[PDB]
């Protein structure tokens, strides 16, 4: 398929493990919002979208029931076919050129996501970063698979080592990416 | 590892022309199996997997359940586009161009901007660098922000970045020296 | 076809009431609305996969549940003389689609069961200045004298139910129309060829169909207990 | 709502009845929705759509261009036809995502065809006992029939009987009272022959 | 608030 902008007006997930689900809007491949299906609110990702654009999270919570629903059938229909673990790949980069004393912020890039459960996390000097720690979502691909970006911002020092540790069934070992400046 | 069994359901719209060309495509997808899909363009369910012909077969059907999903390239695609144009391919972020030499190779580091359409150039002195320049794909921060660095292999002369991007009417030009 | 029970409910104020609803056969979403004569078709709440999705601005004595089957129950606490009501049932076959009600649940809410009457039913013979001149003859069936509205009249003729030249009132008429609980009047026409009316072999009944109190009910009251019960008046043909 | 209607509209039965409604206000996502509702019995489903003119067994649905007003054209008007008539925009509205919000609508009332409107008043007696009504019946489907000033003199509404045996229709009003003074000469008397 | 909707879903067989 060619196109000049494709649009994602529904990313619906939903797997058994959990259960846990997932409702999302993307256009160009950047997730417009995503919809808390436990706190029933919609998540704009632009202060743009939360000014001009509106929708309705009950329309989300539905889809997802009606997936919940279709997942039972087709496990069933495919003598119970269970997904197959994939091998992610992690990227880990910056966002800006690095300034020692200007606040920047470090992308971890998951890509290849299969099945969409993953565990990212940061690591300083060894340590476990709990503190500005930000994720996006499950952001759908072509081949039906998903990546997921953790972003960390932090403050840039000479003596700072980074590593994005990221957790997946399809990995044998916890994968430590360090991050070179 | 534990067995999981995922279900997608995606509502994809495809524009072309602004608004002369527009597509409608729903897939369903079990695990990473696209067993059904509505294609707009064909105006009915079809299964794509031998998983999906009791589902396809079943929703065409069902008389409102067709005609709401082919109502759909109107309401869903035609419709949210029209926010699009108020929102969406309205931001235009200007990219932030750095030179820096390597840590002999000089970057030249273009740093968010939106939308991904961009162009980079190298220059040694008036004269474009062909060889010896090496690019990234564009890469997306995932923050509808997108980065590119383009490398310039040198040996010292002024060494010139162009960079070219909706945002600017006027090409950013960044001189290393 | 949407499926509604019960069809008439008498409440008392503080009582609670669960109005029950079988949708239609693979609908999975269900909706309910209330129907008054003051605010009118109003929307309550809306059900699918067991769980509530849109929700009207109702006080939370208006609370509701799906079971797998589809069916749904809606509950109200706390009963007001405000909450007596048409409440109808609709569905669909999914959140979205074209929603078909069922036929509703009348609730009555009363201050006491003292102000439950039954209907008076009368029958009146046609006038002969209007067999004369016309050729036809009509005969007016009068339900007086009950409450709540929970009534069906229906024409009898020699034993088996009637529908043409019938005509009863779309609205009965309140006896005292300053009274809140007033009781109510209805008028029902059938009008005949005056040569069948003239025929001694025919017999004219007029029946009244009353929804009142059940066996849950306590009657303190002297007279009869104003139970569910069909009144009729019944009139002979004269040449 | 977004919907606005006439609140009642007349229509001669067997003629064709088209009930405007205007929603300037309605978006590309919200569809038109019609509903009636027979005196006090469960609402039923007429039509809808989105821009397009549709058309079912029961009704046809005409959508301007521009999609801010609509009509519902009845064909063949019956008497069975006299309901309440909902014009609702389907909204896509957060709380209110995808319901039906019922607005006053308009009020059809399909006038029968009185061939001969021979109008008389006559009294009928009591089949068992003191006791008597007034019956106003074969007048004109263009005449009113008033309530009563005396409360203790009651009144019903116009009524519409159709005798399928000879293709016969008549409109009929009953008066009574307790009042032994109530004349049938001047019980319907705010009802002037016009 | 006027909002947009998504791609609606249908209920399998079963
Ligand atoms: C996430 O963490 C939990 C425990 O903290 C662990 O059981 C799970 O396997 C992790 N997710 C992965 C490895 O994908």
């Amino acid at each position: 398929i060619v196109a000049d902008h494709v649009a994602s007006y529904g990313v619906n997930l939903y797997q058994s493990y959990g259960p846990s689900g997932q409702y999302s809007h993307e256009f160009d491949g950047d997730e417009e919002f995503y919809v808390d299906l436990e706190r029933k609110e919609t998540v704009w990702q632009l202060p743009l979208f939360r000014r001009f654009r509106r929708f309705d999270p009950q329309f989300a919570l539905t889809n997802i029931a009606v997936l919940k629903h279709n997942l039972n059938c087709v496990i069933k229909r495919s003598n119970s076919t269970a997904a197959t673990n994939e091998v992610p790949e992690v990227t880990v980069f910056s966002k800006s050129p690095v300034t020692l004393g200007q606040p920047n912020t470090l992308i971890c890039l998951v890509d290849n996501i299969f099945p969409p459960v993953v565990n990212i996390t940061w690591l300083s000097n060894g340590h476990s970063v709990t503190e500005g720690v930000s994720e996006t979502s499950f952001l759908s691909k072509s081949d039906h698979s998903f990546f997921k970006i953790s972003y960390l911002t932090f403050l840039p020092s000479a003596d700072e080592i980074y590593d994005c540790k990221v957790e997946h069934w399809g990995l044998d070992e916890p994968l430590l990416k360090h991050w070179e400046p | 590892s534990p067995e999981d069994f995922v279900y997608q359901f995606k509502g994809m719209c495809y524009f072309t022309n602004g608004t002369e060309r527009v597509r409608l495509v729903t897939r369903y997808i079990y695990n990473r199996e696209e067993y059904a899909r509505f294609d707009s363009d064909v105006g009915v369910y079809r299964a794509v997997t031998p998983l999906g012909p009791p589902a396809a077969e079943y929703w065409n059907s069902q008389k409102e359940v067709l005609e709401r999903t082919r109502a759909e390239l109107d309401t869903v695609c035609r419709h949210n586009y029209q926010l699009e144009l108020r929102t969406t391919l309205q931001r235009r972020v200007e990219p932030t161009v750095t030179i820096s030499p390597s840590r002999n190779l000089l970057v030249c580091s273009v740093t968010d901007f939106y939308p991904a359409q961009i162009k980079v150039r190298w220059f040694r002195n008036d004269q474009e660098e062909t060889t010896g320049v090496v690019s990234t794909p564009l890469i997306r921060n995932g923050d509808w922000t997108f980065q590119i660095l383009v490398m310039l292999e040198m040996t010292p002369d002024v060494y010139t970045c162009h960079v070219e991007h909706p945002s600017l009417q006027n090409p950013i030009i960044v001189e290393w020296r | 076809g949407v499926t509604q029970t019960p069809r008439y409910l008498i409440k008392t104020r503080g009582q609670q009431v669960t109005l029950s609803c079988s949708p239609i056969s693979g609908h999975r979403s269900v909706s309910w609305y209330q129907q008054t004569p003051g605010q009118g078709l109003q929307f309550l709440f809306e059900y699918f996969s067991e769980t509530q999705r849109n929700k009207g601005n109702f006080p939370g004595r208006f609370s509701g549940r799906q079971f797998s089957n589809s069916r749904s129950e809606m509950n109200v606490s706390t009963l007001e003389l405000g909450d007596s009501a048409l409440y109808l049932c609709a569905s669909s076959l999914r959140r979205g689609d074209t929603i078909y009600f069922g036929e509703g649940s009348w609730l009555t809410v009363v201050e006491d069961l003292n102000k439950v009457f039954p209907p008076e039913v009368a029958v009146f013979e046609p006038s002969e200045a209007e067999i004369s001149h016309t050729q036809k003859a009509t005969l007016v069936c009068l339900a007086t004298g009950f409450f709540p509205d929970h009534v069906e009249l229906s024409w009898w003729v020699n034993g088996k139910e009637v529908h043409s030249g019938v005509c009863t009132d779309p609205q009965p008429l309140k006896e005292q129309p300053a009274l809140n609980d007033s009781r109510y009047a209805l008028s029902s026409r059938l009008r005949v060829s005056a040569t069948f009316w003239q025929n001694p072999r025919n017999h004219f009944r007029c029946q009244v169909q009353f929804y009142g109190l059940s066996e849950n009910d306590e009657w303190t009251q002297d007279r009869a207990k104003p139970v569910t019960q069909i009144v009729s008046a019944e009139a002979w043909g004269r040449a | 709502m977004k919907t606005t209607q006439p609140p009642s509209m007349d229509c001669a039965e067997g003629r064709a009845a088209n009930l405007p409604c205007n929603h300037s206000t309605i978006s590309g996502n919200e569809y038109v929705y019609w509903y009636r509702q027979i005196h006090s019995q469960g609402p039923q489903y007429i039509i809808h759509g989105l821009k397009n003119n549709e058309t079912n067994e029961m009704a046809s649905l005409i959508i301007t261009e521009d999609r801010k007003s609509s009509t519902l054209i009845l064909p063949h008007a019956t008497l069975r036809d006299t309901a309440v008539y909902y014009c609702i925009v389907r909204v896509a509205i957060e709380g209110s995502q995808g319901n039906l919000i019922f607005g006053k609508g308009t009020k059809l009332s399909v006038k029968p065809n009185i061939q001969n409107p021979d109008p008389a008043v006559y009294q009928l007696r009591d089949s068992k006992s003191d006791k008597s009504v007034c019956l106003f019946t074969d007048f004109d489907s263009q005449t009113n029939v008033s309530q009563s000033k005396d409360s203790d003199v009651y009144i019903t509404d116009k009524c519409v009987l159709d005798m399928r045996s000879m293709d016969f229709k008549s409109n009929s009003a009953v008066a009574w009272s307790n009042k032994s003074d109530f004349a049938c000469a001047n019980a319907f008397n705010n009802s002037i022959i016009p | 608030g006027q909002v947009e909707l998504g791609g609606g879903t249908p209920i399998e067989s079963c």
